[PDB]
């Protein structure tokens, strides 16, 4: 099994240094060129910057040249980027990738404002409110910066029926988003439904059991 | 660099009928060892770009036959014989002859599925965000199609605006539809001297437009 | 967007009852008719009982006729098995399903013995205890009862490089697995790890970190 | 009851080449109304039964033209055109046509990949299972193919016997591997008064067979 798996990501001030790690791993690492790839919301794959095989030839966009640096380790099967001098447009998830496989990406946000812990709340679902033939509830993850949040159901046990909306910035700066699930209405008393939500940039977990409030 | 650009970049196709993607170079692609190094990735929803067809035509590891990769130069085009919905997502045309690596616009291909009305329901404040001194209250459209519908808001019959945001989820992979969520904010304050909080709902796949809606305690 | 939800499972005492319920949503449930299908591990589909549409005609095997119940709420949209008399070869797992579409199922076991809950233990990674180019590492999931039990990594956001393995009856007459999760070699101290632990019939949930220990 | 009869129950497969499973019903499929109500069910691992063809020939709702069905009567075939990783699991054909409904034994898929050989981690007890009074020791081998493997526990060099249990997973419908626990469980008492605790690993893709090992209190 080949796996990628970025870290380093999170917060800076403009102006400020981030270093990104990738850790390879079921495929021979040192025969292949990597680079970091990264992609703001809605936007598509913008080419960040490239080494080569031994990691003896590298490539930069002039938008990050002089700036960023990737660096390369074939001995720990790991990949660097230096980022240095950050601008508030590299706000981006950020892709370690060799051609084949990418990935599951870090996220690097560049803002003067500080981390702050989302809020969680109870989307309470009803009988008689039921939307044939199911019922609907969730949680409100509230007033966090800066992404990412993750949230599951039942400590994942729980997926089909699920929802997480995409992350929206209000007008205060901050995040905030929904996660549902739909049961069949009768399924409703038969079994209870916590919403697991971290956002590691605050340290914050919270589990909230949801319930019909009567 | 070498430009890359793809045609079209909107793909609405109806399940099970083909469709056809192009790209094209700014220049060729065959490399000095005769070979050409151009390939074509998938990022579903939710996910990382996976890899397709690699150097024209190579149907990458566990990829279906459905999916055939053609072309030379500086024309190239990536056919789907028969649009499954997991197949939802954008599709990237990719160089890697010269440096830099580049790619595509992306093309998104959208299932043009039957219609699907949404299930909707509407969720009033909790009493602990309450404490807070804030008030969201939350309308779910769910598992409708196509995407496009309208949501309004009504406080004491009031139609509101500019105090809401939405937020739409990808197409979803298994039942080619979409779910929408509308948050109406409001402080304590404005939220406690009204009573009837609605939700409002248009959608082709109704008849006429659905109305949830409580009133603040019961 | 069809589901099929049961519920009712557990552990009985051999002759004693056990009453099993399935929530429908997604489809004309008035207009199908509705099967309960069992299956021991390993071993393949065993219908349980049958009934029509209105539903006023059932089948059941001698197996089971005489026993079991099959009734069936077109209002609530459910369906229900009531068990009596319950033996020891009745152990399995019970899917609800309409021809088109199964449940996830809920599991019966009939024995002369007690619930007990799991103990979860570290399976503690380490280096150079690394096998090119990842490290392992996990949860020992011992002396449960009955089935089943929930395992995730991370509430839910780890799930590449996850194994978990079939639950094993030890000679005591308990359950036990392990749960495994093998990352990148260099990405072990950029993450913590936490397996999720859940077993309903003793309400048992344990969320245990795993660490490389000195 | 309406027998159904499949042909194989195992099914190797290299993936990309083709597949074939026969149905044989011990009576006539073809009900009043001239339609015939044979099914096919796929289970993947992990999974509840999924409806792949519904009446002889049709498609279902998700499902890709490499499954095709045929026949008629009591005589049918399931085709795989191009078997993926993805198609693992265990095929059910089934009739509906008269009451009761009755299924096949089952066809269990198995995907012919290439050799790869286990990685292999052994885990010590833990301190704190070591208070309750046993202690679990765990050798996981991971990620192999094919599944014939070999597992021995050796303390101080003793092979063990009797006091080990195996689990295997199904094979991985991503990369069509399995992976193994092998759980040596004995007294504390017992576990203290020896030193040495190995797990030893024979399988077809290792040229010579594996030990990782321990020393118990040392890290």
């Amino acid at each position: 099994e080949v796996q990628l798996v970025e870290s380093g990501g999170g917060l800076v001030q403009p102006g400020g240094s981030l270093r990104l790690s990738c850790a390879a791993s079921g495929f021979t690492f040192s025969s292949y060129g990597m680079s970091w790839v990264r992609q703001a919301p809605g936007k598509g794959l913008e080419l960040v910057a490239s080494i080569n095989s031994n990691g003896g030839s590298t490539y930069y966009p002039d938008s990050v040249k002089g700036r960023f640096t990737i660096s390369r380790d074939n001995a720990k099967n790991s990949l660097y980027l230096q980022m240095n001098s950050l601008r508030a447009e590299d706000t981006a998830v950020y892709y370690c990738a060799s051609g084949d496989y990418w990935g599951q990406g870090t996220t690097v946000t560049v803002s003067s404002a500080s981390t702050k812990g989302p809020s969680v709340f109870p989307l309470a679902p009803s009988s008689k409110s039921t939307s044939g033939g199911t019922a609907a509830l969730g949680c409100l993850v509230k007033d966090y910066f800066p992404e990412p949040v993750t949230v599951s159901w039942n400590s994942g046990a729980l997926t089909s029926g699920v929802h997480t909306f995409p992350a929206v910035l209000q007008s205060s700066g901050l995040y905030s988003l929904s996660s549902v699930v739909t049961v069949p209405s009768s399924s409703l008393g038969t079994q209870t439904y916590i919403c697991n939500v971290n956002h590691k940039p605050s340290n914050t977990k919270v589990d909230k059991k949801v319930e019909p409030k009567s | 660099d070498i430009v890359m650009t793809q045609s079209p970049l909107s793909l609405p196709v109806t399940p099970g009928e083909p469709a056809s993607i192009s790209c094209r170079s700014s220049q060729s692609l065959v490399y000095s060892n005769g070979d050409t190094y151009l390939h074509w990735y998938l990022q579903k929803p939710g996910q990382s770009p996976q890899l397709l067809i690699y150097k024209v035509s190579n149907r990458f590891s566990g990829v279906p036959d459905r999916f055939s990769g053609s072309g030379s130069g500086t024309d190239f085009t990536l056919k789907i014989s028969r649009v499954e919905a997991e197949d939802v997502g954008v599709y990237y045309c990719s160089q890697s002859t010269h440096v830099p690596w580049t790619f595509g616009q992306g093309t998104k291909v959208e299932i043009k599925r039957t219609v699907a009305a949404p299930s909707v329901f509407i969720f009033p404040p909790s009493d602990e965000q309450l404490k807070s001194g804030t008030a969201s209250v939350v309308c779910l459209l769910n598992n409708f199609y196509p995407r496009e519908a309208k949501v309004q808001w009504k406080v004491d019959n009031a139609l509101q605006s500019g105090n809401s945001q939405e937020s739409v989820t990808e197409q979803d992979s298994k039942d080619s539809t979409y779910s929408l969520s509308s948050t109406l904010t409001l402080s304590k304050a404005d939220y406690e001297k009204h009573k009837v909080y609605a939700c409002e709902v248009t959608h082709q796949g109704l008849s006429s437009p659905v109305t949830k809606s409580f009133n603040r305690g019961e």
